[PDB]
């Protein structure tokens, strides 16, 4: 059992009110069974696409979630991951400055 | 150099329940998809047939179809008979392909991970256990090695199919593999827990191909404290990368982020704080 690492980042320079794409890249987890949701204001976004489950040369799994979003002054965005290596879901919030 | 690779992930949970999913990649571009839900291999690129005519691709394609059903029942039979532990759950990862060297030179491989760990390889004519793998795997390995019909097929894969198919893929997708997409840079900073300290971040997204050079500069001088993050993928198979520099308060003024990429010619991106 290995714990997943979560990285959240936007495709383009974030600018409030302009449509963008938010990515959530999840790595290092084992076994490959995993649940990944992307959240807007703690609410789960409906149209979230996933890449095909792959893994690196060292056998570390990795998978890309992404969805369209329009960054804003008020809204929070987060990626929530559930995996048997963790007692609780891990949520990492999007922060355009990180 | 490009690594051609078929990556298979297989999960056996209880006596009824298994699924096998796989994809094929050439370098960092995906060329094929095979979900457990589909009966047949999909293309994910226009050139994913490489140079095979239809007849030969269909032969390779049917070969995959028989294998997936054969593979699934084999593992469960092998593990049920010889695993000194319970025969579920089983996680198998599988990587076979060849590394492409310029000038028509290749090097094939077939690697198998068992419960998340490198366990088996295929060299010459036989499967071989690797250092560190559970010793009891010796018995299923010997049983698999008595199947010379399968051994011969794998030999043909490693000696002929993968090198020749991937050379045709490489040339049918040369334009895609060599397209140039430009990076786009933007800057941000985050506080440190300590006062007077903060961390500059230079975000660089959208570039292809992958090799790129991102540094924090003060004029001529490279700031050696620059920390390059990991290459992160974008949905359009461009790349994302950020580089960070911890600086004392006030030192940010006059610092720039310099981006060297093959898509820019010699015109570096220079983006001052
Ligand atoms: C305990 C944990 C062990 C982990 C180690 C894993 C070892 C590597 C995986 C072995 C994969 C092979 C699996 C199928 C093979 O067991 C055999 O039944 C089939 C069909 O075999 C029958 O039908 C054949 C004709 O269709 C032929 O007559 C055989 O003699 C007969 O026994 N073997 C095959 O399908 C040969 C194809 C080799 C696989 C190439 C596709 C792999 C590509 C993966 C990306
Ligand atoms: C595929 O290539 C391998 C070499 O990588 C061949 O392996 C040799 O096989 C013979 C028996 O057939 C052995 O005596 C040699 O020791 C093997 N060489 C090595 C380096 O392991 C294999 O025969 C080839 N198979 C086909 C069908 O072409
Ligand atoms: C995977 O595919 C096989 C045959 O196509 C099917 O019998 C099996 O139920 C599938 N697995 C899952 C988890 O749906």
């Amino acid at each position: 059992q290995k714990t997943p690492q979560i990285q959240v980042y936007s495709r383009h320079p974030p600018e409030n009110g302009k449509p963008n794409i938010l990515n959530c890249y999840v790595t290092q987890f084992h076994p490959p069974h995993i649940e990944i949701q992307m959240l807007k204001n703690g609410k789960k976004i409906p149209k979230v696409e996933m890449s095909d489950m792959s893994f690196s040369k060292d056998w570390s799994f990795y998978i890309l979630a992404h969805t369209e979003f329009t960054p804003t002054e008020t809204d929070t965005y987060a990626c929530r991951v559930k995996h048997a290596s963790m007692a609780e879901p891990k949520t990492v919030y999007w922060d355009r400055d990180m | 150099n490009y690594t051609f690779r078929c990556l298979q992930t297989s999960s056996f949970a209880n006596i009824s329940w298994s699924r096998t999913d796989s994809l094929i990649l050439l370098g960092d571009l995906q060329t094929h998809r095979w979900s457990n839900d589909s009966a047949i291999i999909s293309f994910t690129k226009p050139w994913s047939q490489g140079k095979l005519s239809n007849q030969q691709w269909e032969k390779l394609q049917h070969m995959f179809q028989v294998y997936r059903v054969s593979f699934t029942r084999d593992i469960q039979e092998l593990v049920k008979m010889m695993s000194p532990k319970e025969d579920y759950p089983i996680e198998i990862q599988l990587s076979t392909g060849c590394e492409m060297y310029p000038g028509n030179a290749s090097e094939s491989f077939f690697h198998v991970a068992f419960q998340g760990k490198y366990a088996v390889r295929f060299r010459g004519t036989s499967w071989q256990r690797v250092l560190g793998a559970p010793s009891w795997l010796d018995l299923p390995i010997k049983v698999l090695n008595a199947d010379q019909g399968t051994s011969a097929t794998v030999q043909t894969l490693l000696n002929d199919t993968w090198p020749q198919f991937a050379r045709g893929l490489l040339e049918a997708g040369k334009s895609d593999l060599e397209k140039q997409e430009k990076p786009v840079a933007w800057l941000s900073s985050v506080p440190s827990s300590a006062h007077g300290h903060l961390q500059l971040v230079c975000h660089v997204s959208g570039f292809y191909p992958k090799p790129v050079w991102v540094m924090w500069m003060r004029g001529d001088q490279e700031q050696q404290g620059t920390h390059r993050g990991d290459f992160l993928p974008n949905a359009d198979e461009t790349w994302y990368l950020q580089a960070t520099l911890d600086v004392e308060a006030g030192e940010e003024a006059g610092l720039a982020c310099r981006v060297k990429h093959s898509s820019l010619g010699g015109q570096d991106i220079i983006l001052y704080w």
